[PDB]
């Protein structure tokens, strides 16, 4: 989908334009790639061990009796 | 695809045992599996101590699940659905959390992911989409 | 006075047996006693059938109680309080509804009205105002 | 429909802002919810017989096992 | 100042209009008074004892040495 | 009147001893005296334990003071002012908190309320409004 | 000036939203700050002599008393 | 790799004396080492005069470090961590800048790079990633 960013300072835009040209990219292609790269860097990994660890830590969620207490 | 899920406690604790574990792990990584504030309180209730609870909320998979909070429209819808179940003699089947998770999913555009037949009872009244986790 | 209350299920079911019944009827009439959406769900669960529930919600006292719905900050506060109580050795309690009613009252500036000692456990951490409904002496 | 409320004193606005902030709501979401709350509260006589009728209907609120079941 | 509240449901507005008429008020005068009354009810009282209590609890704010440590 | 204040630690701890105590108490009740996030961290540092800190933040007067948070423009302005002081040989007078409180007030439209001559040094560079608390 | 960034994939948008939420920023305030950050970072060779020059200028960062003074 | 760092004052002043100096120069050049606005104020405080500060900010390494400014949630987190450490017996520390740098790194997904044992005290509560800069062996 489309995202409108308002009130970006002209000095920020001029620097981004110069950065993008050095990479052979338009301003908007550079911004799209920069945000995609950020998202890849932020992405979490969910492993089988993570899921086992959770099950062990909250095994009581599969206990109707404890879940009884939990809701008064 | 546009499909997103809201994971119930009954599926959360059984993911480690699903033959579809890998596909669900990938969807969680991508932000496609949301969780309610009420389910987080259920996770905390079950944890043996405060250290373990803090750890569970900051590590995957819970750290990767966006939180869906209640609104007045959702709380009122849960109560409406409860009263329809009670007309049929079935309202002590589904719990208050089951009602709140189902109404959150219904009004926020998510599929409930569960291992709890009470969601089938609710869906027979609301017509909403639900999915049962495969598990061994 | 400026004081307003948030009524827990534990006080709601015991009003008629309090020596202060009539005082509380008058405060409810004046709009001073609020109720949560979660407590309304507890009322529905307790009712024997749907028509009995519909009746209660359309009649006094419940129709006279301003409804307090949750917000994201209240839900997060309930979880924080739960975790802090776990640091101080609480295990398998206070209940989820008790945490949600207390956090609603705390962030809204309401006194919790109850007959449940777990509100003392929460107030040991939060310092919030609570009031225990008077009982008939045995 | 939209309602414009004119000439709110600064100190009233400050209280509205503090309340909204404490709840994590915007100023306008808070005001909308507060106006709904007021509009939806009945102005009605509350009697001893009304409280006794309610107790008979909700007696299960005093059953700890039933309430534990409600929260599983 | 003026505050615009968008998308108030017609059923909420109709109830507020009926409540206001019973009190001899227009809708907007009723809303103004309701919000002012809310603010008065929420207002905190600051006493001499509150200020003394704070001073005692954070006397160290008047200690340059401790405030030294605090900023590394 | 349109005047609002931002209270420094140096005034906060001396209010109990001001002949203008009553007027300041009334302004605090009305939301006219704001406080920074940094000053709240200074309050917490000074508290003897966690119980006492929690109490101070939930009781008056701190419960009645709206919080003014930092922004990039404020953090950069503090650094600019620090460098101007350093040109004159005066930058180890005002502390980092003093700079951050002054820049917050300057850019957010508040008068700094203090008992610390370092705010007079900053104001001689910025031209901003400051007020010294009267105290005995 | 306003910049419209078109066709952001859903998963990128989801990461942006999670980051913004974790920081307490709106989606657009987060993107504005991230674009400023990028634009304002120099692309420059960093040498051993640069690190030694910096140490001589900021040696007082290693004086605990000076740093305590900075935070009073 | 995906790893990014937030450099504390304690590591910034010791880079030139680390056996890993050149590795860190290269990571700073690649944009992998961020710095806070608070740490920039500490750099200015330490400088002997304003022109020396202006020089450092316009030259490598500082000009190559992406700047991380505070947000209201980071400021509130620092206060929460301070209070939780006070529950566990910490008194007159960790410092205010240590709490602000750690909370920035925690909520931004950055590893704190430091030579300060108080980041271990914070990580005992938060579980966040930290890295101690290597020192030259005596
Ligand atoms: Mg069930
Ligand atoms: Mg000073």
């Amino acid at each position: 989908s489309d995202v409108l960013i308002r009130d970006i300072p002209d000095d920020v835009l001029a620097s981004l334009d110069a950065i993008a040209a050095r990479l052979g990219l338009s301003r908007t292609e550079y911004i799209r790639r920069r945000l995609a790269q950020d998202a890849q860097t932020a992405r979490v990994t969910v492993t089988a061990a993570d899921l086992r660890r959770l099950r062990g830590a909250v095994a009581g969620l599969g206990d109707p009796e404890l879940m009884r207490q939990a809701w008064r | 695809t546009d499909q997103r899920w809201l994971i119930d406690k009954s599926a959360l604790v059984r993911l480690t045992d699903s033959p579809d574990m890998e596909i669900w792990s990938n969807r969680i990584e991508r932000g496609l599996v949301h969780i309610t504030g009420v389910t987080r309180l259920e996770v905390g209730f079950s944890a043996e101590c405060g250290e373990i609870a803090r750890r569970e909320f900051r590590e995957p998979p819970l750290s990767a699940m966006p939180v869906e909070y209640l609104t007045p429209r959702i709380e009122d819808r849960a109560l409406e659905v409860q009263t329809l179940l009670a007309d049929r003699g079935h309202h002590r089947g589904p719990s208050i959390p089951d009602l709140l998770i189902a109404a959150t999913a219904e009004l926020s555009g998510l599929t409930v992911l569960h291992v709890d037949k009470d969601f089938d009872a609710i869906a027979a009244l609301t017509g909403q989409k639900t999915e049962r986790l495969t598990h061994r």
